[PDB]
């Protein structure tokens, strides 16, 4: 649209070029998504424009609001607030020897949560999760991006993934969110990645060695799964703590409720907003 | 180039995985573990008694290696 000016690029995402660019009426500031639209076969309706639209309409102060949608020449913009820093980037920003301040990890994670609550009541996933989708002001509000986008469309990923899907479940569901986000709250404590792999069954192998080999014991008809093995080494469970430092007994607790095996016995995000770790919570 | 981890280790075994170009994937069979013989042929260079033990189906170019504890 003729509304716009870009200004420069930002980034590559999976789906298209990212731009920042302001509003010539409003004089706000916005990033702009391109997307160049598949070909489709006459006689099947799209999906994806229909989809798109429906996450227009999701309001939430700790989501990023997608603002609007344009159609110029088979190709899709998406249009965002503009916000100009990551979790990836402020974490960089941190020098050796310090670490993010208690009361603001805390914060985060509770930002996230209610995030993700409002999607998963909503019936919408991420699927997607981690550090590089949450964006902050300067302020110091934390948003998800790219909520939705994945169904919209598809047919450093692989650290924020749960065993789920990595061995290869046939179905998966609201706990694969839950699942990153206890990774990422072990990530805004260290300031390091908690499951840092160099490949699918490398990723295992460090989950393993950290919460113990799973079998039918404490994940019932995982020994049934596609990717399964009898031969895998086994460790056993426990020891956590010795992977994770700066979180208290109630931190620890709600990370090991978010990183259980069964996606059935994981916790849910309504029920991680009620735990203890966020009773002595903080302004802003 | 053919890449080689580090060590890790169980109570029982202690184990190494290996990650090979993946042109030469498609030389490595899709149906049974290999001989000493067989992942020599490979280029694959570690000392005597590694046992190719498993496939990760997903990724066919790593191979997992897996040789007994003494006691
Ligand atoms: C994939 C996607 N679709 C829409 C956005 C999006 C939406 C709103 N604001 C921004 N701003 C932004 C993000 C990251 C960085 S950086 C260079 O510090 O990494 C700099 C500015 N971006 N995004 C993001 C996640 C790229």
């Amino acid at each position: 649209m003729e509304d716009y000016t870009k200004i420069e690029k930002i980034g590559e995402g999976t789906y298209g070029v990212v731009y920042k660019g302001r509003h010539k009426t409003t004089g706000q500031v916005v990033a702009m998504k391109k997307i160049r639209l598949e070909s489709e076969e006459e006689g099947v309706p799209s999906t994806a424009i229909r989809e798109i639209s429906l996450l227009k309409e999701l309001r939430h102060p700790n989501i990023v609001s997608l603002q609007d949608v344009l159609m110029q020449d088979s190709r899709l913009y998406l249009i965002f607030e503009f916000l100009s820093m990551d979790l990836k980037k402020y974490l960089d920003s941190i020098p050796p020897g310090q670490y993010m301040d208690s009361s603001l990890v805390k914060s985060y994670l509770y930002q996230i949560l209610q995030g993700i609550v409002f999607c998963h009541s909503r019936r919408v996933l991420h699927r997607d999760l981690k550090p590089q989708n949450l964006l902050i002001d300067d302020k110091g509000t934390i948003k998800l991006a790219d909520f939705g986008l994945a169904r919209a469309f598809g047919i450093v990923t692989l650290w924020y993934r749960s065993p789920e899907v990595l061995l290869g479940s046939a179905r998966y569901s609201t706990p694969v969110d839950i699942w990153s986000i206890g990774t990422i709250f072990a990530e805004l404590a260290t300031k390091k990645p908690l499951f840092h792999g160099d490949s699918e069954i490398d990723q295992l192998f460090r989950i393993f060695r950290a919460l113990g080999t799973p079998n039918n014991e404490v994940w019932p008809e995982v020994e049934s799964l596609q990717d399964y093995k009898n031969t895998f080494p086994k460790w056993k469970p426990g020891s956590l703590a010795s992977h994770v430092k700066n979180l208290d007994e109630n931190g620890l607790d709600l990370l090991s409720k978010m990183l259980i095996y069964d996606p059935a016995k994981r916790i849910s995000g309504k029920m991680a907003l009620n735990h203890p770790y966020f009773n002595d919570l903080d302004n802003q | 180039q053919i890449y080689y981890s580090d060590k890790y280790f169980d109570e029982h075994y202690e184990y190494r995985h290996v990650m090979l170009p993946r042109e030469l994937s498609k030389q490595v069979p899709k149906t049974h573990l290999m001989s000493e013989e067989e992942w020599r042929r490979l280029g694959v260079q570690q000392s005597l008694g590694w046992v190719h033990y498993m496939i990760h189906e997903p990724e066919p170019h790593i191979l997992l290696f897996r040789r007994p504890l003494p006691k």
